[PDB]
RNA sequence: GGUAAAACAGCCUGUGGGUUGAUCCCACCCACAGGGCCCAUUGGGCGCUAGCACUCUGGUAUGAAACACGUACCUUUGUGCGCCUGUUUUACC
């Protein structure tokens, strides 16, 4: 589509720190529209954050961010902004920019949304994962089906990607949502179920990429040597 | 006083072709300034309905919205596979705006018992002083499942975390991983590590276990 | 009897008592008792399909537009004008 919103400026920030998000519009001019910010904590619902009205520049805020966040818009740059101060852990979320559409066409509905940008508020420092194998066994079978995987432990912040055999292996793969551990670091597993008879001849490699730390790990997952 | 939008149900299981109705009840007048959105995992929301009952351009006619006073409904007359998603209402009658809590619409199918697998910690991880024991519940339905960890037949509590995949696009099942975390010193105190799984598709709980250090 | 003018009273309904005329007798007043409808409610207002103006309270629609701005409206508060009834007057017939 020609109409696009692109959020940028997300990333890691310490509690009490500040971040400015940007929302760059393409295919339309924001000066004829209201622009809104909406956020979504991991696994939770949409939460409206702030908005700015055309021609007046009037601004509105959710009670949850009142006094800490400031929304603004630059007509010449065709870009909206969200200045966020005094950030707390509970502000961790994907932040979306959204266009309120044209009144005659879609009322007050928000007709275009950006892809969103992740903001993580934590005292933890960026850290790449340790990748450990989840080895298969012949004693651990569901019929003629074995399971194996990779445990992707102690990384920060989100996200990580996992593929198998450089994307050649997709069937039967389950890569689980990360959990935030009490240490403040994330962990996830990625598994695949394969034929038991394949275990001796077929090779399995999980490819783990953690862009925030510029970390890439390839881990071969093999049956234990005694097996 | 901020306007509340109380959305129900929080989750719905329906078969392809079923009619579903999602309700959003405002705590004050919002006139007809209510919008409905669809959102799929990892994706931005998409507008469906604006002004409580108007279909947004390009949205299929099987979606409809209605207002009765301060109660609002979204109806899908016949679910198609691409319609299984989360749905949100929104009031934009006054500031601050309010989204409803969401309704996740998931695919109903026949019961499927999980395939269960238990993974000892790797020797590599152990060298660093921590043991992660992983239990996999593969391709089951419905989502509700109970995992219990036992260590030499002692029930564990508080030292495990789990997560669940989104419903599989091909077979409509779920999978679940549970991770039990121990210090290496604590791990070496015990022999039998067991994952006990309860699920509607199992007539009695299934236990998968290993003896620490066995092949 | 009527005509005209400036006033006074009227949310709705009682129950007493007074007023001031000998009695009477309504009008006014007073007290009390209720019963509605509305508003911006520690309180305030309501004679009116006879409404109008401005002003506020809260709203609608629209201009690429929730506020602000422009346009066209609705509503409420207050004020003034108008109107109805009842009664008392003054000028006139």
């Amino acid at each position: 589509s020609e109409v696009q919103l692109v959020e940028s400026g997300g990333g890691l920030v310490q509690p009490g720190g500040s971040l400015r998000l940007s929302c760059a519009a393409s295919g339309f001019y924001i000066s004829y529209s209201s622009i809104h910010w909406v956020r979504q904590a991991p696994g939770k619902g949409l939460e409206w954050v702030a908005s700015i009205s055309p021609y007046s520049g009037s601004t509105y805020y959710a009670d949850s961010v009142k006094g800490r966040f400031t929304i603004s818009a630059d007509t010449s740059k065709n870009t909206a902004y969200l200045q966020m101060n005094s950030l707390r852990a509970e502000d961790t979320a994907v932040y979306y920019c959204a266009r309120q559409g044209y009144r005659r066409r879609s009322g007050r509905g928000f007709d275009y949304w950006g892809q969103g940008t992740l903001v993580t508020v934590s005292s933890a420092s960026t850290k790449g994962p340790s990748v450990f194998p989840l080895a298969p066994s012949s004693k651990s079978t569901s019929g003629g089906t074995a399971a194996l995987g990779c445990l992707v432990k102690d990384y920060f912040p989100e996200p990580v990607t996992v593929s198998w055999n450089s994307g050649a292996l997709t069937s039967g793969v389950h890569t689980f949502p990360a959990v935030l551990q009490s240490s403040g670091l994330y962990s996830l597993s990625s598994v695949v179920t394969v034929p038991s008879s394949s275990l001796g001849t077929q090779t399995y490699i999980c490819n783990v990429n953690h862009k925030p730390s510029n970390t890439k790990v390839d881990k071969k997952v093999e049956p234990k040597s005694c097996d | 006083s901020d306007i509340q939008m109380t959305q129900s149900p929080s989750s719905l299981s329906a078969s392809v072709g079923d009619r579903v109705t999602i309700t959003c009840r405002a705590s004050q007048s919002v006139s007809s300034a209510v919008a409905w959105y669809q959102q799929k995992p990892g994706k931005a929301p998409k507008l469906l309905i604006y002004s409580a009952s108007s279909l947004y351009s390009g949205v299929p006619s099987r979606f409809s919205g209605s207002r009765s006073g301060t109660d609002f409904t979204l109806t899908i007359s016949s679910l198609q596979p691409e319609d299984f998603a989360t749905y949100y209402c929104q009031q934009s009658y006054s500031f601050p705006s309010t989204f409803g809590q969401g309704t996740k619409v998931e695919i109903k199918r026949t019961v499927a018992a999980p395939s269960v697998f238990i993974f000892p910690p790797s020797d590599e991880q152990l060298k660093s002083g921590t043991a992660s024991v992983v239990c996999l519940l593969n391709n089951f339905y419905p989502r509700e499942a109970k995992v219990q960890w036992k260590v030499d037949n002692a029930l564990q509590s508080g030292n495990s975390q789990e997560s669940v995949t989104e419903q599989d696009s091909k077979d409509s099942t779920y999978s679940l991983s549970s991770t039990l975390t121990l210090s290496k010193a604590d791990y070496e105190k015990h022999k039998v590590y067991a994952c006990e799984v309860t699920h509607q598709g199992l007539s009695s709980p299934v236990t998968k276990s290993f003896n620490r250090g066995e092949c």
